[PDB]
């Protein structure tokens, strides 16, 4: 029982730095100019029903 | 065996357990021995009653 | 696995915030952060420093708002934006915390799973009224019979553990946690004290211990710890108590009895100290902020015992203060003793002697009384307090060495023997209705004649020799809780039978 703890523990770190490795991915992609205009788009309508 | 989600290894002791429910080998150890010591003894003390029971009534 | 749920949780928190109140970081530096805007900011909010790190704002200035940040500042850098919680400071209060160790903020440091709370609750609230409170008549056992003899708890009382460092410091307070498990296993829900034990300044290692020690005892289940170990922030240290009052306030609250212990106050205070010197107040007296006073004072009168129209509700507490080298002048020991309504000095040198527990009776004082003590052993223990300072007196000539007059030596054999009956073994509470035949007997000056060094043997055979014969009589000092005419003969006889064993 404690091995199988530290490995739900161990495989939750392991995925964390894939998570990491996505990051980079993401802020890597023109994803990372078409993301900013889905969230200036969103301040439009967000500032605007404000 | 819900708490250990690593599988059939709470399987395998239960079924080691269910093995081992098979005990020690023993039983009266003692039933020659033990009636021959209070043979002699249980002579010893009828002696010393009859003894003192002559005595008594002497 | 438990991860994807995780992260569909974590894509579940999304939406604008609309950031009323900004402020940019600037001066930043000795975990004390201050930050230049929020013009609307209450006083003692919660502010999330863009960071991840939450800071309560203690100094409005009309320049910069002082927010004291209450995670380390190598997270925090120059510039951030804040984002004003817009409550100020809760806590969740419920039955749940019963058999939990939570930190300041609530999260369960024993990873028990999430707290259920029935509530959450402010961690600065006024103290119970003149009008909601009704005067104390529901004594609270120890299992430390000098305790309950000399200086009675009841509910609704503050009294004050003072004492030199660590003298098992701590025991002395978990010894009464300890006893309240007599009660406590029992359904009795009109004396089921819910106990929770405050650890402030403590490092995680002597608090593990301590629960450790509690789980030995199987007292966890009906313990609630409070814990802000010595790594926690000096704010969440400062804020530890006053959010601990809180949560006993949820139980007192619903009437049930409950009690609390503040181990120790004397890191309160120096936590205070570092967030008012690095907060840039004027430095108080002792160096300690001058305003300790009403910090102490506003959290220790929160204990009350409510009136019966408030359900009888009756939060009790119990502050510990360490006495740095026993001064007793001393700025913030002189403040706690004040507050309380007793004093239960331990004394270093009596703890050598091998009293233990030690006490210093004549500087230990109970001024909430014996409205709070055990009828019975009100009666039994009468003379108790009469014997002990003839003893002190008769100790004091004795010294001198001058050959004793017979009525100081039957005061001062009869004191040796007492002070030997009042000793008890640590981690081992022993229960009142079995501590009332042995405060009789020696009041009934049957141990006067006995043996100092067989004393010892003959409270073990004593009670032996009670629970043989006399648990009849036991039985009806439980059930009956004062002696009558034929208990006290009962008694009486029983204790004059076992005289030569």
């Amino acid at each position: 029982v404690r091995y199988e703890a530290s490995l739900r523990q161990l495989e939750q770190r392991q995925l964390a730095k894939s998570v990491i490795s996505r990051v980079q991915s993401e802020l890597g992609n023109p994803k990372f100019q078409e993301k900013v205009l889905q969230q200036s788009i969103s301040e439009i309508e967000q500032l605007l029903s404000k | 065996r819900s708490v250990l989600k690593n599988t059939s290894v709470i399987d395998k002791i239960e079924s080691y357990v269910k093995q081992y429910k098979p005990v020690k080998i023993d039983a009266s150890k003692q039933l020659q021995v033990i009636e021959s010591f209070e043979k002699h003894a249980m002579t010893n003390a009828k002696e010393t009653e009859s003894l003192v029971s002559k005595e008594l009534k002497d | 696995e438990v991860s994807s749920i995780l992260e569909e949780r974590i894509k579940g928190v999304s939406d604008e915030a609309n950031l009323n109140e900004t402020g940019r970081v600037l001066a930043v530096g000795d975990g004390i952060a201050r930050v230049f805007g929020l013009n609307n900011i209450q006083a003692e909010e919660l502010v999330e420093f863009s960071s991840g790190v939450k800071g309560m704002a203690l100094n409005l200035e009309p320049g910069q708002v002082g927010i004291v940040l209450f995670g380390s500042d190598r997270l925090v850098k120059e510039g951030e934006l804040v984002k004003r919680t817009g409550n100020i400071v809760d806590v969740p209060v419920g039955p749940g915390l019963l058999g939990r160790v939570v930190d300041a903020l609530g999260n369960p440091i024993d990873g028990k799973g999430p707290i259920d709370a029935a509530g959450r609750s402010r961690a600065q609230v006024k103290a119970p009224g003149i009008l909601p409170r009704r005067s104390v008549h529901e004594p609270v056992q120890t299992g430390l019979k000098a305790v309950d003899a000399l200086v009675p708890i009841g509910r609704g009382q503050r009294e004050l553990i003072i004492g030199d460092r660590q003298t098992g410091k701590t025991a002395v307070a978990l010894d009464t946690i300890l006893n309240q498990k007599r009660w406590n296993n029992g359904s009795d829900e009109s004396k089921k004290l819910y106990c929770v034990y405050v650890a402030v300044g403590q490092k995680r290692s002597t608090v593990a211990q301590l629960v450790q020690t509690l789980e030995q005892h199987d007292a966890m289940k009906y313990s609630i710890i409070v814990a802000a170990t010595a790594s926690e922030a000096a704010p969440l240290q400062y804020l530890a108590p006053f959010t601990a009052a809180s949560i006993g306030e949820w139980f007192r609250d619903n009437g049930k009895h409950a009690l609390i212990v503040y181990d120790d106050l004397s890191k309160q205070a120096v936590a205070y100290r570092q967030l008012s010197l690095l907060l840039r107040r004027p430095p108080g007296r002792e160096a300690y902020p001058g305003d300790v006073f009403y910090l102490h004072s506003r959290l220790l009168e929160r204990a009350a015992k409510l009136s019966e129209k408030e359900g009888s509700g009756s939060l009790t507490a119990l502050p510990v203060i360490e006495t740095q080298g026993g001064d007793v002048s001393a700025y913030i020991p002189t403040n706690v003793i004040s507050i309380t309504d007793g004093q239960i000095f331990l004394e270093a040198e009596l703890f050598y002697k091998g009293i233990r527990p030690a006490i210093n009776v004549g500087l230990s004082v109970s001024r909430v009384g014996s409205a709070a003590q055990v009828k019975a052993l009100k009666q039994v223990a009468g003379s108790l307090k009469l014997f002990l300072a003839q003893y002190r007196e008769v100790a004091a000539f004795a010294q001198f060495g001058s050959d004793l007059d017979a009525s100081t030596k039957q005061t001062l054999v009869r004191g040796e023997r007492l002070t030997q009956l009042l000793k008890q073994n640590q981690y081992s509470p022993l229960a009142t209705e079995e501590q009332v035949p042995l405060i009789y007997a020696g009041v009934n000056g049957h141990l006067d004649g006995i043996e100092l060094s067989r004393i010892g043997e003959f409270e073990s055979s004593f009670l032996s020799y009670l629970k043989s014969n006399h648990n009849e009589l036991l039985t009806e000092i439980r059930e009956k809780g004062e002696l009558s005419k034929e208990l006290l003969a009962s008694l009486k006889s029983a204790t004059e039978s076992f005289v030569a064993t």
